[PDB]
RNA sequence: GUCUCCGUAGUGUAGGGUAUCACGUUCGCCUAACACGCGAAAGGUCCUCGGUUCGAAACCGGGCGGAAACACCA
RNA sequence: GCCCGGAUAGCUCAGCUGUAGAGCAUCAGACUUUUAAUCUGAGGGUCCAGGGUUCAAGUCCCUGUUCGGGCGCCA
RNA sequence: CCGACCCGUCUUGAAACACGGACCAAGGAGUCUAACACGUGCGCGAGUCGGGGGCUCGCACGAAAGCCGCCGUGGCGCAAU
RNA sequence: UCUCGCCCGCCGCGCCGGGGAGGUGGAGCACGAGCGCACGUGUUAGGACCCGAAAGAUGGUGAACUAUGCCUGGGCAGGGCG
RNA sequence: CGGCGGGUGUUGACGCGAUGUGAUUUCUGCCCAGUGCUCUGAAUGUCAAAGUGAAGAAAUUCAAUGAAGCGCGGGUAAACGGCGGGAGUAACUAUGACUCUCUUAAGGUAGCCAAAUGCCUCGUCAUCUAAUUAGUGACGCGCAUGAAGGAUGAACGAGAUU
RNA sequence: CAGGUGGGGAGUUUGACUGGGGCGGUACACCUGUCAAACGGUAACGCAGGUGUCCUAAGGCGAGCUCAGGGAGGACAGAAACCUCCCGUGGAGCAGAAGGGCAAAAGCUCGCUUGAUCUUGAUUUUCAGUACGAAUACAGACCGUGAAAGCGGGGCCUCACGAUCCUUCUGACCUUUUGGGUUUUAAGCAGGAGGUGUCAGAAAAGUUACCACAGGGAUAACUGGCUUGUGGCGGCCAAGCGUUCAUAGCGACGUCGCUUUUUGAUCCUUCGAUGUCGGCUCUUCCUAUCAUUGUGAAGCAGAAUUCACCAAGCGUUGGAUUGUU
């Protein structure tokens, strides 16, 4: 007669992700003219722990 | 039990004893437009679930057999219902029993 | 879940810690019931692949 | 104790109108001989009593046993 | 109660509105040291019953009896 | 001197080792409405009833009382099946 | 409402209308007794003689205690093993 | 409650989500009959509304067609769970290696035990004591032990016992 | 919108009687014999049983016969096959349980049949003099049978069964179907059927040791009280045991008691509570005496032992195991 664990996870309150110290969403760069027709050069400035 | 397929009995329309063909009465199909059926369908529509009792406590094992008699008069095809006592096995016009015969060995 | 009471889990309760019902549960089970092996095509040990 | 079931060749079992199967037993074959195998035979108040029935192993009651299941809350 | 499907040599399956076939059971032959294994055949019909449609039926329709499913449930 | 167990209550049975009760004061529990039935009293009586409305210096009492009559519509009764 | 049976009526002659005898069903008739008002008793619906649940429903207030996640702070002698 | 709303998710199978068992070591046997779960629709049976056709003057009735599901067919037990009897038999007796049958979906395997699990029971034998319904070791037809849990094994424990 | 799935969630239910409840059973609706005390009625989870059916004949009528059993005979034929005679008060049969009843019957066999039909009332049984069911006597039709008198509206009698609402069928050239008419449809009136077995008739699974409330000593678990089956302890008779010898010491078959330290039976007190086992501690009491004092008896030589009397003054211990008694 009680809402079970796993059911309580969708409400989010206590079961939200711990995103305080995360470094950002890891993504490719958005596709544009340089991606679509040639290439663009970037430099790897850092390698970090997320 | 065994009853013959014909019997000479009183006909109310003729007013006298006449030959009658004898069949077994079966309950007809429900009309779906009988007033109680209409009331039941209206009651059952919507929410609330089952609104009338459902018996589900059967105790009898037999039914009273009903004989449908039909006067054989061409101008009088009048019908009547006779009920006989409860029986488990009923047949119409079966092989009549004999007395001085050998039982199968 | 077997270590829980029946009020907060389908598998809870009993004088012994046993599931008491098949742990494989259908896909269209309501939430609050589909616990255990959800819509499992098979169970066991995976001997062969 | 209450409730339910069972009783059939020597053994384990099937099954209202002259009781089945397999092993076992006996006899004759085959083999130097035994076993296997082959060909035949015999073997059972169907636990006891009573009743229904033309007819009971069967159907219905009683008794002899045997076998299960309950036998809880203070 | 509704939709059906089924009842057929002893047993089962198959089948034509104008002569019910086959297999499994029984019997006679070979057969194999032999048992198995196999045919040669022979005998064998509930065409599930009753009535009607029929010139003519399992095969068309009602009266029925069982078996199996899926349904249906106001005395 | 004789007689005399503590009341209330449920109970077949209470003085009970059955329950409530330390004491005192004040408060404290079959009421009102509606509908029936029967009995009784009163008026009229095959009738009866104005209750709703209206008319009367609008009002101390009087928000009462009085009256309507082609206001008896209507209710109940006078007829049942 | 049954059973039996024969007559009668007409601006509509009819699947018309009326009548009789004998049983039986009715909370009827058979020269009215009711109506209005008051009172009492009884029954009932209402809080329903008074007090008494465990419950059910609607709408709100709480994480100053505690349970858990997150944010931002603070804190934990002296020795042993090695 | 609701919005293509929200959490996991600033995520992407070395990840999220749902379960069981519970370090290590050694193992984890048989059963898909039952109940679940799942795969396939194959002629396929049943199967509502709607739609289609027919009869009727219409209401209506009938017929044809036929979605999921259910039936039908596979897989799956580290899914839930389950894992038998009766007789005879060895040159003393006693047991029964062995042999017969009935039956199951399979008949409890490796192990372990009067164990926190054994009624009978204070089981029987040994040891511990002067004396032990206690303890330990051993035996095992074990009422009713047993394998994702069985059996062990250091370290540890305000755990139970001698 | 329609079908499926849907304890994820919702609401509810989960009979009664009962020598406490549960398990068991049905004493919950009926029938026979008894209880039952010679009208009728009369209770227990009193005793012995039965019922939810069966029958086109096992219903109706008429006719003709006599049954069970036994004795004596007859080829095969025997204890039982068929035929004959005699006796036969029913010792057979009548569907079933039992009771009653029945002989040119009510039984058996034939022949013809459908009165097991259509109707209205009255009455009896249970009874409240309500219903159902069943039954009795009539009356009105239409019939069957027999020569006829007559008999027959089911079964020789006592049992074999079921309201409202709903459904289904049958009957009236019937009534209504809403402004009128026609026709479908629907409703009605009367009579059957589909069932409620908890049988005067809800539609119904568990669990709670996480539990709750109103109560109950109307009702169990512990004391007490009645009883004493069972337990314990005695007595009477004496067939026997005791190398002989019933009775030193015992006592079979029987039979009479006592006790409330066993366990039952019951449910009178207590459910707005009498703290529920054992041990420890401590006091007192009983005697049906283990020891000690004084005695009697022996199969008492002594020693030891056994039986019995007066007798409860005094004593009746330390430990292993077990919560234990
Ligand atoms: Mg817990
Ligand atoms: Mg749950
Ligand atoms: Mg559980
Ligand atoms: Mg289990
Ligand atoms: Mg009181
Ligand atoms: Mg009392
Ligand atoms: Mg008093
Ligand atoms: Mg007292
Ligand atoms: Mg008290
Ligand atoms: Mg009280
Ligand atoms: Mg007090
Ligand atoms: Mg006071
Ligand atoms: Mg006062
Ligand atoms: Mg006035
Ligand atoms: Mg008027
Ligand atoms: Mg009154
Ligand atoms: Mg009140
Ligand atoms: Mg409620
Ligand atoms: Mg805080
Ligand atoms: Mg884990
Ligand atoms: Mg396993
Ligand atoms: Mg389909
Ligand atoms: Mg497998
Ligand atoms: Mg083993
Ligand atoms: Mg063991
Ligand atoms: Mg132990
Ligand atoms: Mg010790
Ligand atoms: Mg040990
Ligand atoms: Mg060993
Ligand atoms: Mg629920
Ligand atoms: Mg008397
Ligand atoms: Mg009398
Ligand atoms: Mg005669
Ligand atoms: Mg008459
Ligand atoms: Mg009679
Ligand atoms: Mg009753
Ligand atoms: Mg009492
Ligand atoms: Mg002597
Ligand atoms: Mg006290
Ligand atoms: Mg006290
Ligand atoms: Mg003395
Ligand atoms: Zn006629």
């Amino acid at each position: 007669g009680r809402v079970i664990r796993g059911q309580r996870k969708g409400a989010g309150s206590v079961f939200r992700a711990h995103v305080k110290h995360r470094k950002g969403a890891a993504r490719l760069r958005a596709v544009d003219f340089a991606e679509r027709h040639g290439y663009i050069k970037g430099i790897v400035k850092d390698i970090i722990h997320d | 039990v065994n009853v013959p397929k014909t019997r000479r009995t009183f006909c109310k329309k003729c007013g006298k004893h006449q030959p009658h063909k004898v069949t077994q009465y079966k309950k007809g199909k429900d009309s779906l437009y009988a007033q109680g059926k209409r009331r039941y369908d209206r009651k059952q529509s919507g929410y609330g679930g089952q609104t009338k009792p459902i018996f589900r406590k059967k105790a009898k094992t037999t039914k009273k057999i009903v004989l449908r008699l039909e006067c054989v008069e061409p101008n009088c095809r009048s019908k009547r219902m006779l009920a006989i006592k409860r029986c488990k096995h009923f047949e119409l016009g079966g092989d009549k029993k004999r007395k001085g015969q050998v039982i199968q060995f | 879940g077997v270590a829980m009471n029946p009020v907060e889990h389908p598998f809870g309760g009993g004088n012994h810690q046993h599931i008491g019902k098949p742990s494989t549960i259908r896909r269209d089970a309501p939430a609050g019931r589909k616990v255990g092996l959800i819509a499992a095509r098979r169970t066991g040990r995976l001997r062969g692949t």
